[PDB]
């Protein structure tokens, strides 16, 4: 989804905003403000109009994300969840990726309802972050890989197949978007390897271990 | 700086209309926008985005109403036509 | 209740503020200290104490020209925060004093200016004094124009200014300024009043008889000019020419608004006692190619609207037989749209001598204004040596390293283009 | 009111002690004869936290010195200000321990301990609020970290309401002048972070460093590095014995230095060290203070901390300065070395002021430290004291003294238990 | 019969509490030993011989700080009895000045208190100055201030705290005693004002131009907002407030009592001689969001209440005329629900000067009791840094060993959360 840097791209953002709104005025688009340092959710609120932002404060120095939020995902069991994919990088040159067939689905503790200016706050029906989430009082710890708020993505598939939906062009888009994430982020990798392991030095070889959300 | 004018005669983009003086100019007004994007304000040098950029601008001036597909991947298949050229 | 306030801006205008205050001082009696030993509202505000303040804001984007305005003689007049100065001198760059050094100067600077309008209920307009061709005075001009009509919308911009000369220059880069400046000095003022200093030599050579003459004799001139235009808000007269009258006389049309100054008693202490300066001779004096102050010949161009500021003992009879034998010679050609073209203003004040001058005291002066198609001249030269150093990409390095592109480049040469065009087609006859 | 009990252990202890006191002396204006001759009214208000007043204007310190071997005590009373301490604290062995542990901790201690014991029970109950104790010693030998174990040890279960300080001298692996030395050390750290509020490391190679480059000394001696340490001690302590904008008693200190129980050990640092010839081009400054107490140079223990990150900084500033020049300067640290600073922590440093100055000194501060890169000395030890117990080295003396092969086990666990707890926070 | 007594605990409210006598004895004309060379029946008592005992307590944990009054230039001032000194200190430690220490010398307080106020006709309230993170000045004002409640209800209680700055902070252990000592102000301080050292320090820097301040000048500079606020009771002249007629102005709903306060002529004595303080000017200056004693913008955040405090040569026409000129302004907007935002108070008595200080003799002068919904950041944050630390369990282990339950730090947390709440939800619009 179209993103913005802030503070950089605030005034960008708040001009994009008019002119799509004076375009449609039916337009009420819901965004997430992420911090960049920021992890396991904290940080991460959401706002409905550019002025929601909160500008006064020393912490607006941090740069910060706002990004396009996806009021409509996919519900199981009325809960939203997403999905945490182990995707291996083996070397850049040649270009290798692997991609784990099982992966864990994180759900969310409360009922998801489309974003309102009453439910912003609601940071459990709007985050699936497993930190957040293990504090409210809804989690469930589950030994079963279908039940419980932490799941095996397998187990998903395969209830979505279930309903009679094509798991193999799921599976085939889900790879396409992960090989597309790894070739946008490759070249500052070379760019770094190069840097820190000069060609014609001695030097060990490097794989990593990536979590796709 | 250097290392941007020996890019540019080595692939041979400038020309009667890109002299020296416009390459110096674009190079400073994008090191000095992607100095000043960072957080830290230092940044000595040109990042690899400011690259792309430049690389975007020099494909956006050569080969006129062309798709933006076209455009850079022409840009490069000249660049390693001059630089195949250069090492033979 | 007629207040003014004057906004002088960089060396130039520093350095010019220093006489026009000295001379404002002597006018009204009010010592170098502040304390007297009304007329004196429009320049001056007064304290409990009896205590006249200026009512002026000293801005520079460096601090060697403003500290000998703080320990030199006039040192407790001015308010200690009204001389706002800066840390690093904008190098003879717009987008030094433009974007990057003058940006952080802005808002001190408008917050005394709005403190200033604060203690003013009759305030008529502002005194920009600056010069072009220089980093502070194009960057930080433009800066404080814009904002100071985003704020003050009705309110007049008076602009006192330094012109580039035809071939006597200071800085390898001042075209490249001077043609930035024309958008803040086109569509953010009132009327631009222009002087260049080869021409205020050349006066001092011929009239003062002044061999070798320097900078302060120029802005002392430009002092008695700038009295004379404000002589009739604080002196009373028979004929009195407000600000707001004085631009509704001379600008025709809203981007025609460049006037040409020129103060015609200019003679040296001995060769006044041989010429009796009659209002006739001066009002001739007036109207000569060789006395403007912006190298340009006012024969090679229409006139537009005149305005005479007389001062001392002038009666209106001898002002009306000057006009008419003014309209008998050919050499000096109007515009046949306006058959009236002059604007006569007459208060009793006479002129001042400082001590230690290069000016007679005289009982009569006059300052011609005028509205004459023959500054598209001294725009052309500058636009030749603008282009000439544009067409091999010249130091424009630095200013794009500060924050500007080539963009306002462009504009500004186009902007300036269609001034040139509009001056020109404005003179023709129909 | 407020009185502090001194303790001096070994011939390390004694001679800092020695130097310590005929500072304080000097800086309280007491005759080496123990009359007070001095010129100010602010030299005797809080004189009774060191001092005790004895017949006719004389004035003895508390000044509890012990050793093993009788040479110390002579060295100390025939020396400059050595009759200034009372003839009975004085409590004297017959043999130094030689350079074992536990002849000192098990054997030879155990038959002066009581002895001490009595002359501390006897000051602390003269005393009208005892803030605490204080012991300098060193851990290198059997006396000084023999008896400043098990001494503190008895001293704490009796008093643990109270505060207890030690300038210890951790071992340096460079120089060395002992063998079994690496042995005493890792049986005392374990004894000296649960029994102890507070724990200065002095090593000494830091003390040479500062000698040779800071002071441009060509030949220092022993007293030269006492200098260091006295001024130190002084500089913990001014906010109790003289006025202040923003006092820091001792109790203050340890309340925002230690975030858990057993994070007390610190690195100590003085400011205006300059040289004698280099005096006259510096201008005596905060900025400047605050610039020679941050440095990797002018710190009394040898361990960088660009390795780890401090916990927490202390101040005490001692001057006629001003508030708001002290929190602008320590507003610039936190903010330009960011990195070298725990993020949970905000405002890491902790201040304060003291009007009276040194002598001759118009400004000085004493920088404490509480830092990550401390776990360096202890894993430096370690490792020496595992090459020499892989192969039982120099064992039979300590196995046939009393001790048993368990004891040196539990020190090594304990001493790797709070290495790796001191990186868990980095 | 206007008798207030005042309370100063820690060593910034002893000093603070030197200051403001300092001031009170030279402004009523007391020599330092307590007999003059009526007004002053509100901080002093009169013994048989013409002694002035002041109506005050000064308690601390730890002896210096009252020990230097003891011996010191106004020592044959106080009762020595009203002088009170503990043993040891707190530690900066909360539990230690409510749990540990604090409960040993509750009783002498108290029965010095009662002492004091079985001397007096009509006790308009007590009056308490402290620290908001200084153990002490947090523990054993909340254990005084419970007490005091209970012993002395349906009775003023205002009190001077110095909250901690956003930036610089004297101590780590600043925002545990901060948020543990949120809910005896919350619910035991009949009004409350808090000040930031970090404003203090700007408002010298810039007004007064001393470059390296010291904490006498910030002393003074509350001393002479206290002495604003008390001196309709002392004083006579035009429009006079008391304590429960701007208790009643400035409270609107008894959880909403943290005004914020502020001195417009604040002159350095050398800009003094260079500009006229009319009624309009510090008016004007007073709400400006740059002269404000804590680090807080009114810009944004409503302004609720308004109270304002004249002395000298002030006429209700050039205030009702300037309050006017505040209302027309945008920049500045208050609530909807009040019509009449404000309540004014004109005292004859003008500002005191001291010898050694830093401000001028002015003629009038004017003090802000603002209550504005912009504190809410200021505590937020105060709020931030708290978690930032409890998060990791650091620090609390102090707290917990000296009969701290684990429970408090958590309480205090959520009370500070619902006031929060409770005061953005004022700021909504009807
Ligand atoms: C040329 C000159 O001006 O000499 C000064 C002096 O200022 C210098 C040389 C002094 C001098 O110190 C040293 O030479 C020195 C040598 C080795 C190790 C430590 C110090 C001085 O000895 C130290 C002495 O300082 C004091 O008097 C302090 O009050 C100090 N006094 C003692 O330690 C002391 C105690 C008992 C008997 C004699 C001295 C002190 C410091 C902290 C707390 C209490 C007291 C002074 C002014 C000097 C000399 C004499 C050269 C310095 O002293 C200190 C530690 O502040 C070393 O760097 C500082 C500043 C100067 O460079
Ligand atoms: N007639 C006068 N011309 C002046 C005076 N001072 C400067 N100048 C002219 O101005 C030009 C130089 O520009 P300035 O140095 O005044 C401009 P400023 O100081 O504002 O720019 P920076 O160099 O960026 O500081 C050059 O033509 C000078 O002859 C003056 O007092 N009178
Ligand atoms: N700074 C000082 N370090 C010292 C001094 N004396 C010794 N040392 C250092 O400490 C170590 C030896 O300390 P001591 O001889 O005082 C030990 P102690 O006498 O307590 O042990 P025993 O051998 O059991 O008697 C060794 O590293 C020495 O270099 C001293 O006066 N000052
Ligand atoms: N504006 C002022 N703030 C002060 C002053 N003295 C201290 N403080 C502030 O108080 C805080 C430090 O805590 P205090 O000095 O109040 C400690 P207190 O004596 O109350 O308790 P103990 O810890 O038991 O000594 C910190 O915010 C200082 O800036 C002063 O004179 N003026
Ligand atoms: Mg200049
Ligand atoms: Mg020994
Ligand atoms: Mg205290």
């Amino acid at each position: 989804p179209r993103s913005w840097i802030l503070p950089d791209e605030f005034q960008l953002f708040v001009a994009q905003v008019q002119m799509v709104k004076d375009d449609d005025p039916s337009w009420k688009p819901t965004f997430i403000v992420k911090p960049d340092g920021g992890c396991q959710g904290d940080g991460i609120y959401l706002i409905k109009d550019p002025s929601d932002i909160r500008l006064a404060g020393t912490l607006q120095s941090r740069p910060a994300v706002v990004q396009e939020y996806i009021c409509k995902p996919l519900l199981i069991d009325k809960l939203k969840f997403d999905i945490r994919l182990y995707v291996l990088l083996k070397s850049l040159d040649p270009l290798e990726i692997y991609i784990a067939k099982d992966g864990l689905s994180r759900f969310c503790t409360e009922p998801y309802q489309e974003p309102t200016p009453k439910n912003l706050h609601r940071i459990f029906m709007h985050l699936t972050n497993y930190s957040l989430n293990i504090h409210s009082g809804n989690f469930i710890h589950s030994d079963s890989a279908s039940t419980g708020s932490k799941r095996t993505f397998s187990s998903i598939l395969c209830r979505l197949s279930s309903k009679g939906v094509d798991i193999k062009k799921v599976w085939s888009d889900i790879i396409s978007v992960v090989i597309k994430t790894v070739i946008a982020l490759t070249p500052e990798l070379k760019v770094f390897y190069q840097s820190d392991i000069p060609t014609g030095r001695p030097g060990p070889t490097c794989f990593q271990i990536l979590g796709f959300d | 700086p250097t290392g941007f004018r020996t890019f540019i005669r080595s692939c041979k983009l400038s020309s009667s209309s890109l002299s020296m003086a416009a390459v110096d100019i674009l190079y400073i007004d994008i090191t000095r926008r992607w100095n000043s994007m960072t957080l830290d304000q230092r940044d000595s040098g040109m990042c690899l985005q400011a690259f792309v950029e430049a690389f975007f601008f020099l494909a956006q001036r050569k080969f006129k109403m062309l798709p933006l597909h076209e455009q850079v991947a022409s840009l490069i298949d000249l660049c390693e036509y001059h630089l195949s050229l250069l090492d033979e | 209740m007629r207040e003014c306030i004057s906004i002088h801006v960089g060396q130039a205008g520093v350095q010019i503020g220093n006489a026009c205050w000295e001379l404002y001082c002597l006018e009204h009696g009010i010592q170098p200290d502040g304390q007297m030993p009304d007329s004196f509202n429009t320049f001056f505000s007064e304290t409990g104490a009896g205590k006249h303040v200026p009512r002026a804001v000293f801005v520079d984007l460096e601090p060697t020209v403003i500290d000998e305005v703080r320990t030199g003689t006039y040192r407790q007049l001015f308010h200690p925060e009204q001389l706002i100065t800066g840390k690093e001198d904008a190098a003879n760059n717009y987008a030094r004093g433009h974007y990057t050094i003058g940006k952080e100067i802005i808002d001190l600077v408008l917050d005394r200016i709005r403190k200033l309008a604060d203690q003013c209920t009759g305030l008529q307009g502002f005194l920009v004094f600056h010069s072009f061709g220089g980093g502070t005075g194009s960057g930080f001009t433009s800066l404080l124009m814009e904002r100071l009509s985003v704020d003050y919308g009705k309110k007049s911009k008076l602009e006192f200014s330094i012109y580039p000369a035809p071939q006597v220059s200071t800085a390898v880069v001042e075209p490249y300024n001077s043609i930035l400046t024309t958008h803040t000095t086109l569509e953010h003022s009132d009327c631009a009043f222009m002087v260049d200093n080869e021409a205020i030599y050349d006066i001092c050579r011929r009239n003062l008889d002044i061999e070798r003459p320097t900078y302060t004799n120029l802005n002392r001139l430009i002092s008695q000019i700038v009295s004379s235009i404000t002589a009739s808000l604080r002196f009373d007269g028979a004929l009195n020419v407000d600000l707001t009258e004085f631009q509704t006389n001379l600008v025709p049309y809203p981007r025609i608004h460049f006037p040409l100054a020129t103060y015609a008693p200019v003679i040296s202490a001995e060769k006044a006692y041989h010429e009796q300066l009659s209002v006739a001779e001066i009002t001739n004096a007036c109207f000569e190619p060789a006395n403007q102050m912006v190298k340009c010949d006012p024969r090679h161009g229409k006139y537009m609207a005149c305005c005479l500021l007389y001062r001392g003992d002038v009666v209106p009879k001898d002002v009306n037989a000057a006009i008419a034998t003014i309209k008998t010679k050919r050499s000096i050609q109007f515009v046949d749209w306006c058959p009236t073209g002059f604007k006569v203003g007459i208060n009793y004040q006479p002129p001042t001598v400082v001590p230690g001058g290069d000016l007679a005291k005289v009982q009569r002066a006059v300052c011609m204004l005028s509205n004459t198609t023959a500054i598209a001249e001294a725009w052309a030269r500058l636009d030749h040596k603008f282009d000439l150093m544009y067409a091999k990409r010249a130091f424009v390095h630095w200013y794009v390293g500060e924050g500007m592109e080539e963009g306002e480049f462009s504009e500004a040469r186009e902007d300036m283009a269609a001034l040139e065009k509009d001056y020109e087609e404005v003179g023709v006859d129909s | 009111m407020r009185e502090i009990v001194h303790i001096q252990a070994g011939q390390c202890g004694n001679q800092i002690g020695a130097k310590f006191w005929e500072v304080i002396s000097d800086e309280h204006g007491i005759d080496p004869t123990g009359t007070y001759h001095g010129d100010s009214d602010l030299q005797l208000d809080r004189i009774s936290v060191y001092y005790n007043e004895a017949t006719g204007g004389k004035y003895v310190p508390r000044a509890i010195l012990v050793d093993l071997e009788p040479g110390t005590m002579d060295s100390v009373r025939s020396g400059p200000f050595g009759q200034i301490f009372r003839p009975d604290n004085f409590v004297f062995g017959q043999s130094g321990a030689g350079n074992n542990w536990a002849k000192g901790h098990y054997t030879e201690g155990a038959e002066l301990v009581d002895s001490v014991l009595d002359v501390v029970r006897k000051e602390a109950e003269s005393c009208d609020c005892l803030q605490g104790f204080q012991l300098t010693h060193s851990l290198g030998g059997g006396t000084g970290s023999g008896m400043g174990t098990l001494l503190i040890s008895k001293i704490r279960e009796e008093y643990p309401d109270r505060i207890m300080n030690t300038f210890s001298v951790v071992p340096s692996p460079k120089v060395s002048d002992t063998v079994v030395e690496p042995y005493n050390a890792t049986l005392s750290v374990h004894q000296l972070v649960e029994n102890t509020d507070e724990t200065y490391c002095i090593d000494n190679e830091a003390l040479y460093d500062i000698c040779f480059r800071t002071l441009k000394l060509t030949t220092p001696t022993y007293g030269d590095l006492n200098h260091l340490v006295s001024a130190t001690m002084s500089g913990v302590t001014t906010c109790l014995r003289f006025p202040g904008q923003l006092n820091a008693d001792l109790r203050k200190l340890a309340v925002n230095m230690v975030p858990f129980p057993r994070l007390h050990f610190f690195m100590p640092g003085f400011a205006p060290l300059t040289s004698r010839g280099s005096q006259q081009y510096r201008a005596l400054t905060v900025p400047e203070l605050t610039q020679q107490v941050f440095d990797a140079k002018n710190m009394m223990a040898a361990c960088d901390p660009r390795h780890g990150r401090y916990l927490t900084v202390a101040a005490v500033f001692r001057g006629r300065m001003s508030m708001k020049e002290v929190d602008e300067q320590m507003l610039n640290v936190q903010n330009k070395n960011s990195s070298y600073f725990v993020e949970w922590i905000p405002n890491n440093v902790k201040t304060a002021v003291c009007d009276i100055p040194p002598r001759g000194l118009k400004m000085a501060v004493t920088f404490i430290g509480n830092s990550t890169a401390i776990q360096e000395l202890f894993k430096r030890i370690s490792e020496q004291f595992t090459a020499m117990f892989r192969r039982k080295a120099f064992l039979h003396w300590y196995t046939g003294e009393g001790m048993d092969e368990m004891e040196f086990t539990e020190a090594e666990s304990n001493m790797n238990d709070l290495v790796s707890e001191y990186q868990q926070y980095q």
